[PDB]
RNA sequence: UGUCGGCUCUUCCUAUCCAUUUCAAGCAGAAUUGAAAAAAGGUAUGAUUGUUCACCAUUUAAUAGGGAACGUGAGCUGGGUUUAGACCGUCGUGAGACAGGUUAGUUUUACCCUACCGUUUCGGUAGAUUUUCAAAGUAUUUAGAUAGUAGCACAACUCAGUA
RNA sequence: AAGAAACAUAACGAGUACCACAAAAGGUAUUCAUUCAUAUUGACAAU
């Protein structure tokens, strides 16, 4: 029993992020570069996949 | 299928050890192949104490039981073992009964006494056990 | 490339006193006293007066000045200026961070100590382990309402870290976190006043 | 320079099989899959075969892959290969040939230096003079540069037939 | 062996040819140069 208001702030901390296709690291929404060194600061990122019921 | 823990019982039954089958399920003797839960070591043979589930084959019995691998529980052994209350005791022969993984006994009777170590571990055995020594 | 001179300033309001002794700013205001050390070997922090409005008058400022330096080091002038600016806000209108608790099925209880220097989180996702989470000096937790707490303090570095410490202790492990949206989250960051 | 394999034993590599910490999923849970840190600890029992290899039956948290003169014969064994006896099949006129099969076939020496493990003997560390001090000898009580390092894993109950 | 200027150096990176090794590829890392557009009475970012 969670209000949609509480959904909005909980999703942003967990869901609304980008993912480096090489780092696998969790990146901010407006990020345009793999932050971690091992992935070579790559520039190919994808959004985190949403839950589908 | 086992209930609770078991204290240290010095395992006197080796691999390829023939034991009697005190059950009534047409199997005379069983020879131990492996012991469930045994943790391996180099050159060591699997060991079984009282109340230990084993994997065994029947080399003497009815055709529906012979030449097949079964699961058995050791109920008594000739190996001297010591209870935590300073009682040193050992039986007259090694024997086992055939039970499945869930623990429910295949047969419905047991001949002779049953060790408390095996009885407490498997409730179904104690219900069919005449005496629990 | 190297900038010959990069300068930033922070204005001091009427109720704030700033004293600087070898990159050691102490700020005292209506709410209390704050102190920090900026151990960057290439910055010059000193008070002065400077006209900051196009037509406004002079006003007391703290000038952070850095001379010839690469862009790696020229970026610290504005960082330190922002840090001093937060001190002035902290000792004048302190910072408060409102954190709201989210659970799916198991209610979560927060046991706040009497002094407010410690909290306790219980029954998080049905667990039996109890999380304590200490608080930094100068940071005070309190129960705002139902399933909500706010942290009160002067230093934005202490307040924000303590709030993040509470969230970091209540992460979901080995489960799909897109479904188990549990924990304590920062609703918003604002000023006490 | 004793030429296969096995047995015994130590160490090393990580391109990790398990346990530990993390990120991702077309991750609801459970079970899995991709990837990062990390090589300190573990990684089995047997039928057949001289086999390395293989293929089966189990057990396990896992039953990972490799190196060290294809580690290791004055460490063992001698099953194979690889002399000399003998048999068969094919080849050859014949003596004889056959990474074709079969059976029987001596495995020597360390007491030397070093390495390693333990164990004795003799020698010995520099700037202080508050005689309540300073140094030399003998004995006890201590000190700790350095070197090594050890604890792991699984199961049962409760959480709970709950999320 | 003293002075001068730089691109390096938060890394077992760099360091005396033959020589005792490293590639493709990627980076909103960094320095310099060329070309183009916006550049004001007001471009970009924010409000």
């Amino acid at each position: 029993g969670i209000e949609p208001a509480l959904e909005a702030i909980a999703r942003k901390y967990n869901c609304d992020k980008m993912i480096c296709r090489r780092c696998y690291a969790r990146l901010p929404l407006r990020a345009t570069t793999c932050r971690k060194k091992k992935c070579g600061h790559s520039g190919d990122l994808r959004p985190k996949k949403k839950i589908q019921s | 299928g086992r209930q609770g823990n078991k204290f240290r019982v010095t395992c006197g039954l080796n691999n390829a050890s023939t034991v009697n089958c005190a059950d009534n399920t047409g199997a005379k003797t069983l020879t131990i192949i492996s012991v469930k839960g045994f943790h391996g070591r180099l050159n060591r043979l699997p060991r079984a104490g009282c109340g230990d589930m084993v994997v065994a084959t029947c080399k003497k019995g009815k055709p529906e039981y012979r030449k097949k691998m079964h699961t058995a529980v050791i109920i008594r052994q000739r190996r001297t073992w010591r209870r935590k209350d300073g009682v040193t005791l050992y039986f007259e022969d090694n024997a086992a009964v055939i039970v499945n993984m869930k623990g429910e006994m295949k047969g419905s009777a047991i001949t002779g006494p049953v060790s408390k170590e095996s009885a407490d571990l498997w409730p179904k055995i104690s219900s069919n056990a005449p005496t629990i020594v | 490339p190297r900038l010959l001179k990069k300068t930033e300033h922070v204005v001091i309001p009427e109720g704030v006193n700033i004293e600087i002794n070898r990159k050691n700013i102490k700020v005292t205001g209506p709410r209390g006293s704050l102190t920090r050390e900026f151990q960057h070997p290439k910055v010059d922090i000193y008070a002065s007066k400077l006209v900051v409005k196009k037509e406004g008058p002079k006003e007391n400022v703290v000038v952070i000045d850095m001379w010839y330096g690469n862009r790696r080091d020229s970026a610290v002038v504005r960082t330190i200026a922002s840090h001093i600016k937060n001190m002035i806000t902290g000792v004048t209108k302190g910072y408060q961070y409102k954190m709201r608790v989210v659970y799916a099925h198991f209610p979560v209880t927060l046991v706040i100590a009497d002094d407010g220097k410690s909290i306790q989180v219980q029954n998080f996702l049905g667990e039996k382990r109890t999380r304590h989470i200490e608080m930094y000096d100068g940071v005070v937790v309190k129960k705002l309402g139902k399933d909500e707490i706010c942290l009160e303090g002067n230093d934005v570095e202490k307040v924000s870290q303590s709030a993040a410490n509470i969230h970091a202790a209540n992460l979901v492990r080995n489960k799909d976190i897109r479904q188990f949206l549990d924990g304590v989250y920062v609703s918003e960051k604002c000023l006490i006043e």
